[PDB]
């Protein structure tokens, strides 16, 4: 962070289905106070994917009609950034709990689009290393922390990738196979430890 | 058999160098983009 | 890896006697012109802007 | 060791590979390396 | 409108209803394509129409090389004979705010309110207070670069949607992040966005000039702006809104 | 031909003089925004009309990502009613050889040559595509990821560039599509300027009813097969 480098703050931003319809009006407001949109995208998130999204806080919220106003029609989900990003989109926000918005910050867009504690109209990012979990989720394969340049890289491999790629590596090396890479591809995806094995008959 | 001493340990590094060029590859962007905004914000109102 | 960066800028470019271009000079008039509002497909427009 | 067989047959793909995996840092790193190995067929053999 | 361009998305197409018939647009066409030749324009453009009394006002610009109308304005009340209009001033726009009613046709009748004032600098009054400014640029359709060079912006690709709805999205022609929004203009309210077609179109109506409307396809290198109207500005425009 | 040549008349601007009526150009564009709905196309382009004795089978070609993928044709008498044409093959195209004579405005009619009127539609539109569909030099820009699309700054061709047919491409599978130069008989393609040539009109000799449109100063183009349905086998006589 004190790099050579220069820095992009990140924040997850999230419309209901009760409030997909004013889109527009939301997405301006974001633009006109000084947000940066990185990337659009329409979702429907199944009970189950409603049930992983909360996922560290999914153990204490047990609420269906929470699971219900992700999965009753489509979301909005988005990418801003901006000088401050978080703290700035929390002023927008205000209050998690729209009862309290509406009553005690008339600017809150929660106060303006809201209805009630569950129906809350907007979700977003409390936190950084929360933001990197939820923007991880939604929008794969986007590029939104600092690399892990050293040993992290190391410990993440060595805990998730090698335990696997090292065994079909030595099972590789005692078959000598033809063009090794199938039998290496087609292991990994046939026993992977974090999935099941899938027999198509 | 015990490629887990063999092998495994240059490929750690050799992704630690990757890596460490792409970070590089990431820093030479973002001075393109400092050079190119400052020059452009400097000149703009001259 | 300040000697690393130290050797990028060192390169960028010295000179290329078959077309008399920089990398850098080419590369900063490219982003230049993508910085007055190339839309967010400008990642397929680069190989024309080059151009 | 077997090390001179995986020298020849592997080499830079790997690298690539667990390079891209964790950078991106996804959900199930195991079969992003599966499909970046045959995207990365899909590039070099065709 | 661009001379090239007439055909396409027609003046009649655009919901105002007033424009052009076939025999002035063939004759507008060809007339605009030899204007190319005669004055050494980068492009022509149709300013539009004033319906005037007795004569119909056919109206031409103007593009020098640098890429923003200077301008040099052509009249003429046919299609065919174009005649260059002298470029207005602060004296002259001085003389005509005492003058009112429609305009004639005939560019040698004379006003009383004296000062003898022409039609021809009526006419050339109007058009540049029209143009200095109630013209529209879309965003993003120009750019300016930092040696004072304004560039036709090769690259664009119309507004999206969500940007059509706002005035924010939409410039005035005149030279003013390079140029002046529409949102900062008076009366507020005084720019109608308009859909027709579905998305196909849009259409912005001058409600201070009546008769001006503005076309601009989306997604697309397509847009212009005509002015069929009266030829004097509806200053009335705030017990409407 | 894109929606764009049915907010205007672009079909009968290229002199060919065959084309929709303002009616069928109405209805059409209602029609392919609801068939672009109902099939989930990239775009939806106007083939073009294969003229019957009865009916006209108004055309309509479906178009993916991936713009050269196996493009899906829909066809409709009544303009609005659309309906997806089954896709062409070999063995349909060697069906209809037999076959001659001008296209039954009922699909349903049979020929003892049996052979449906549907297949004759599907292989004739099928052969006209590979023959005299045509692209502009530089409008579709073969994708890094296997797939054609848009070449979208694209600038039409400059008038040096209008004359050759080297500049235009056969809209199929083969810069990386097959160019018109090559398409034999070598006179089969005639070039004419029109509208103060600021249009370029190309049109087919060997399937006469075909118009290919281009405005050199924009990216307006397109084709459009308005015509009988047959094929010019008197070409190298006639040229």
């Amino acid at each position: 962070m004190p790099l050579p480098q220069i820095y992009v703050e990140k924040t997850l931003a999230l419309i209901k289905p009760d409030v997909v319809d004013k889109e527009e009006e939301i997405q301006d407001i974001i633009l006109g106070s000084g947000f940066t949109i990185i990337q659009r995208r329409k979702l429907h998130l199944s009970p189950e994917h409603c049930s992983n999204f909360y996922v560290e806080q999914y153990g204490k919220m047990f609420f269906p009609n929470l699971t219900a106003y992700m999965s009753s029609g489509p979301l909005v989900a988005m990418i801003l950034a901006r000088h401050k990003a978080i703290s700035y989109w929390k002023e927008l926000m205000g209050p998690s709990n729209s009862l309290v918005a509406k009553e005690t910050h008339p600017d809150s867009l929660r106060a303006i689009y809201g209805t009630d504690e569950l129906r809350n109209a907007l979700h977003g990012s409390n936190d950084f290393a929360a933001s990197e979990r939820e923007i991880r989720f939604m929008f794969p394969a986007v590029i939104i922390e600092p690399i892990p340049i050293g040993q992290a890289a190391k410990d993440y491999i060595n805990l998730y990738v090698a335990p696997t790629l090292l065994q079909g590596l030595t099972e590789l090396c005692k078959e000598k196979p033809p063009d090794p890479y199938l039998w290496l591809a087609d292991w990994l995806m046939k026993n992977n430890p974090n999935k099941p094995k899938l027999c198509h008959f | 058999r015990d490629i887990e001493v063999g092998f495994l340990p240059w490929l750690m590094n050799e992704v630690e160098k990757s890596m460490e060029h792409s970070m590089v590859g990431r820093t030479v962007l973002d001075m393109l983009i400092r050079d190119v905004v400052e020059r452009r914000i400097n000149d703009y109102e001259h | 890896l300040e000697v690393a960066i130290q050797n990028a800028k060192a390169y960028l470019l010295s000179t290329s006697s078959k077309s008399g271009l920089n990398l850098y000079d080419h590369l900063s008039k490219v982003l230049t012109k993508i910085l007055d509002e190339r839309p967010a497909d400008a990642v397929d427009i680069i190989e024309n802007i080059s151009q | 060791m077997d090390t001179a067989y995986l020298k020849n047959c592997f080499g830079t793909g790997l690298t690539q590979a667990l390079a891209e995996v964790a950078r991106v840092r996804p959900s199930d790193p195991i079969e992003y390396l599966a499909h970046w190995l045959y995207h990365y067929r899909s590039i070099t053999v065709a | 409108m661009d001379a090239d361009s007439l055909l396409l998305s027609l003046e009649l197409a655009s919901g105002s209803g007033q424009g052009l018939s076939p025999d002035r647009r063939a004759s507008l066409l060809t007339s605009l394509m030899l204007v190319k030749r005669d004055y050494r324009f980068a492009r022509v453009l149709f300013w539009g129409r004033i319906l005037g009394l007795v004569a119909d006002y056919y109206i031409a610009q103007g593009l020098s090389e640098d890429q923003l109308a200077p301008r040099k304005t052509l009249y003429s009340l046919n299609c065919t004979e174009w005649s260059l209009l002298p470029p207005a001033t602060e004296e002259m726009a001085m003389q005509i705010s005492v003058v009112s009613g429609r305009f004639m046709g005939d560019p040698s009748h004379e006003y009383e309110h004296v000062v003898q004032i022409k039609e021809e600098t009526r006419l050339v009054s109007i058009i540049d207070q029209i143009d200095k400014a109630v013209a529209i640029i879309p965003r993003g359709a120009l750019f300016k670069t930092p040696f004072g060079v304004t560039h036709v912006n090769r690259t664009f690709e119309g507004l999206p949607l969500s940007e059509v709805r706002k005035l924010s999205s939409y410039f005035h022609f005149r030279e003013a992040d390079f140029l002046d929004s529409l949102e900062y203009d008076i009366p507020r309210g005084s720019w109608s966005i308009q859909m027709e077609r579905g998305n196909a179109l849009v259409v912005l109506r001058s409600l201070l000039w009546p008769g001006l409307t503005f076309y601009h396809a989306p997604r697309t290198k397509n847009y212009g702006y005509i002015y069929v109207g009266t030829g004097e500005k509806n200053m009335d425009l705030p017990f409407m809104l």
